[PDB]
């Protein structure tokens, strides 16, 4: 059986880990909910 | 049993202990995950129950007593916080700049950060604190890193 505990607030911290990059992909989603990657 | 508006935690005792299959968003009385995080099963929560009122596999979202509230949007310009929740560790907001998803159907936000798996559902935030979705359904890129799409449902 699955169950759920509380984790914190939902709120934006100012001066947070700043990281990751923004790149640009060409994708296919399938009938399953699934992504792959179109080239 | 515990309606609060806030992110949480999903766990399962079936496996060995208690394991982290995901995370979700209790706004409004209504709590949203996603659809592979808990394959549309009933959930717990003190001496309470929550039961699925929505769903879609496609979307990989699921919305449990009531309809999906979450609306708010990415921008497209602006950097965002994923308000990561990792498996036995403290929730940690992480800023980063969305990348995109370019789709047959239209293109859509991306965040681009390494979590394991039971991290899926963690929100994503946008400068008001509101969330424009949801990590964790998304694709393995070249070196085994992560890409993960920002997945809005639709409030009727
Ligand atoms: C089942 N099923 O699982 C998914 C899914 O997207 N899983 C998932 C989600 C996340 Cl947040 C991370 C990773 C992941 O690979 N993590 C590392 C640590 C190995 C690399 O960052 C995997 C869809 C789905 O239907």
């Amino acid at each position: 059986d699955m169950y759920i505990e509380r984790a914190g607030d939902i709120t934006w911290e100012k001066d947070a880990e700043v990281t990751g990059n923004s790149p640009r992909l060409d994708v296919a989603l399938d009938e399953s909910g699934d992504f792959s990657l179109v080239e | 049993g515990e309606t609060t508006d806030g992110v949480y935690r999903v766990m399962t005792r079936r496996l060995l202990g208690s394991t982290q299959v995901g995370v979700g968003v209790m706004q409004e009385g209504v709590f949203h995950t996603m659809w592979h995080v808990t394959k549309g099963a009933a959930l717990r929560s003190g001496e309470g129950r929550l039961d699925p009122y929505w769903g879609d596999v496609k979307q990989d979202l699921v919305s449990y007593c009531g309809p999906w509230k979450l609306d708010a949007a990415w921008d497209g310009l602006s950097e965002v916080q994923l308000l990561a929740v990792p498996p036995g560790e403290r929730a940690k907001n992480i800023q980063t700049l969305p990348g995109i998803f370019k789709t047959k159907d239209g293109d859509i936000g991306a965040v681009a950060l390494d979590y394991p798996a039971g991290t899926s559902g963690s929100p994503i935030l946008d400068k008001c604190g509101r969330v424009i979705g949801l990590y964790g359904n998304g694709v393995v890129i070249k070196n085994g890193s992560y890409v993960s799409a920002i997945t809005q449902g639709k409030r009727e």
